[PDB]
């Protein structure tokens, strides 16, 4: 879910806005 | 190429406060067919 | 008479063969027990093989070994229907006797056998339900729970309509009628397993396929007089490939890790993309090799490959073993190939992980500083290792870790003063000699 991470919109971003959690940073 | 890179996104409300670290990745450039295009930063040896 | 003699020890040995097979019958031994049982004459010891099953069931040490036992009965009933035919008979009479004796311990030993035999299609659902009707005619409610917990999974699949009617009369017991307390919580536990859908009464040794078991579903009822064939267990007197010289599977995978490595910006980004792949544990040793070799193509150390490797180690412990296996594999084997420009990369690389405790100090115990068991390029690797230890930690913090390291490879103390003279000479050539104050005290005592 949109937990404060990401973009307000992917419209002017020129990206897809696809957000995935960093598997590297856990501990 | 410079933008086929997962861009770090981490919590803009709390990122102004402290250094959160990289906790999520925003997609940089997409295509229907996946290609892992290399980026120059790898190909340029670092200042330090 | 020697024929009455020769048939008697033949009758003795068949009796002395089946009884240790039944006592050694367990899971993962069932097919091996059934193979050796098949070569002994089952048909002549027909009641011998039946009685050794009944008594080993009855003895109250078992009850645990019943699903191993009933699976052997299905193997026999698939092979010879007559064996499961007679063994279904005696267990009917063993129930009707002990139900009339009110031996509640011995009844439950038989009913667990009759349940799992119904789980293995040995007996019909008619012989099961009529036992339930006799038990539910009286109270007998300690017995009927252990039956329906085990067999009701199969029984609702086969004969649901009457089995709903068994449930409905059994539900009328708790709700409209008074019961003893200790029995009562076990009866509603059956209603609790009902909503959990019998998933804890449906585990057994289904070795036979449904067409490998020849379907001899013996449709006997417990209202038949079942001939009680004890007499055959007595003694009587018979007058009767392309070889894979290439590794193109590995080369395509080796390409994919390298493309992942060069497509990322930061070290956390490439660490994400490797962990996204979900690499199998056999290849996770090889992935570390691809990271390290591509760290030698860079011609300079980078902090990228450190923070790449640090996020690997903190993720899962099999990565941490993979670096620990690689660090031994690099030092003991790969030093002979590497040029001195590649050694300053690796000594700064492994010195980074050791100084930040991603690898322990105990991995440095493998490295030993002698004249014989050292490479000249191996001494170069140690020199570039300790400088990154000195630069990150400091000279005093390194002194504390090497004192808690209790290693012998860098630090000979027990004797062999030619190695102590060797080790002082090598460390001062690096530029670190403050740590060698222990050895000089040890050296002059030897003089």
């Amino acid at each position: 879910s949109y937990n404060g991470i990401g973009l307000k919109s992917a419209k002017g971003s020129s990206t897809s806005g696809h957000v995935q959690r960093s598997l590297a940073s856990n501990n | 190429s410079a933008s086929h890179i997962l861009i770090p996104a981490s919590d803009l409300s709390w990122s102004k406060q402290t250094d959160t670290g990289i906790t999520h990745f925003r997609a940089g450039m997409t295509h229907e067919d996946e290609k892992l295009i290399p980026t120059i930063f790898r190909y340029i040896t670092t200042w330090e | 008479d020697e024929d009455i003699k020769f048939q008697r020890e033949n009758w003795e040995m068949i009796r002395s063969h089946v009884s240790p097979i039944i006592s050694n019958l367990t899971m993962d031994n069932l097919q091996e027990s059934h193979r050796d049982l098949f070569q002994v004459n089952i048909l002549i010891g027909r009641n011998i093989i039946c009685k050794n099953v009944v008594d080993f069931t009855l003895n109250k040490q078992n009850g645990r070994l019943i699903p191993a036992l009933s699976a052997l009965i299905a193997l026999l009933n698939s092979d010879i229907p007559d064996i499961g035919e007679t063994l279904a008979k005696e267990l009917m009479l063993m129930f009707v006797q002990q139900f009339n004796r009110k031996d509640y311990v011995s009844c439950g030993n038989i009913l667990q056998c009759l349940s799992i035999l119904f789980l293995y299609d040995v007996i019909h659902e008619i012989v099961i339900l009529q036992i339930l009707l006799l038990l539910l005619e009286k109270n007998s409610l300690r017995l009927v729970i252990a039956v329906m917990k085990i067999c009701g999974w199969k029984l609702a699949l086969v004969s649901k309509k009457t089995h709903d009617m068994i449930w409905e009369k059994l539900r009328y017991i708790l709700q409209t009628q008074e019961l003893s307390s200790t029995l009562r919580e076990s009866l509603e536990t059956l209603f609790e397993i009902r909503q959990k859908d019998y998933k804890s009464g449906s585990q057994g040794l289904f070795i036979l396929d449904p067409t490998s078991y020849t379907v001899h579903t013996h449709s006997y009822i417990v209202s038949d007089e079942d001939e009680a064939n004890k007499e055959l267990g007595n003694f009587e007197k018979c007058e009767n490939q392309i070889y894979d010289m290439t590794s193109t599977n590995d080369v395509e995978f080796k390409k994919k890790i390298y493309l992942v490595l060069k497509s990322s910006l930061s070290g956390d980004e490439a660490a994400h993309k490797l962990l996204k792949l979900k690499i199998a544990n056999n290849l996770k040793k090889s992935v570390v090799d691809i990271i390290i070799k591509s760290s030698l193509q860079e011609s300079t150390f980078s902090k990228f490959y450190s923070i790449l490797s640090e996020r690997m180690i903190t993720f899962h412990r099999s990565w941490q073993t993979a670096y620990n296996e690689t660090f031994e594999q690099n030092y003991t084997q790969d030093i002979e190939d590497y040029e001195t420009d590649q050694l300053r990369i690796l000594g700064k690389f492994w010195g980074h992980l050791i100084s930040y405790e991603f690898l322990p100090m105990d991995c440095l115990k493998i490295i030993k500083l002698t004249e014989e068991e050292s490479c000249p390029q191996g001494r170069i690797f140690i020199k570039f290792l300790f400088q990154e230890l000195v630069n990150e930690l400091g000279l005093d913090e390194l002194q504390l870790r090497l004192n808690s390291s209790k290693l012998d490879g860098m630090f000979p103390l027990e004797g062999d003063a030619e190695h102590i003279r060797y080790s002082i000479n090598f460390f001062t050539a690096i530029g670190l000699g403050l740590l060698t104050e222990d050895m000089r005290s040890r050296l002059t005592i030897i003089q």
